[PDB]
């Protein structure tokens, strides 16, 4: 299914499961990301108001892309 | 047919939830807040999350709906 249908749920699976030495499923509970706002979130929201170090934050946002 | 700028709460509110049916659930808090037109044009991100206590998810989906008719 496209990212854009990806429930909360379908997001904090992605996240968790993604290969990596951190866990950043709780920070995205916390903000309701779904789909919809997964492919919206860029490194600018991740680090500024999510508080994520830059480079995590830019894999995560190119994964997405990639994915997509 | 009225614009944007001029929309009263409730319009502001169906064009939300008429967009993304997954906003509808803080459709009183843009009651609460008096979000009309004007209002609307004016909000951010950080003003959602700091004074309406809206998620950074939401937030970002109603930004985008914000961008289109700004």
């Amino acid at each position: 299914p496209p990212i854009s249908s990806w429930s909360v749920d379908d997001v904090s699976n992605f996240i968790r499961e993604l290969p990596g030495c951190q866990d950043y499923v709780d920070d995205f509970i916390q903000q309701e990301i779904d789909g919809q706002a997964l492919l919206l979130l860029k490194e600018k929201h991740l680090v500024n108001a999510m508080g994520m170090k830059l480079g995590p934050a830019r894999k995560i946002v190119a994964k997405v892309e990639s994915i997509k | 047919r009225s614009q944007p700028i001029d929309w009263t709460i409730e319009e502001v509110i169906q064009y939300i939830e008429s967009n993304d049916n997954s906003l509808a659930v803080h459709g009183d808090l843009f009651r609460k807040h008096e979000i009309d037109g004007k209002a609307l044009l004016r909000l951010n991100s950080e003003r959602m999350m700091k004074y309406m206590g809206l998620k950074l998810g939401p937030a970002l989906k109603i930004c985008n709906l914000v961008n289109k008719v700004n």
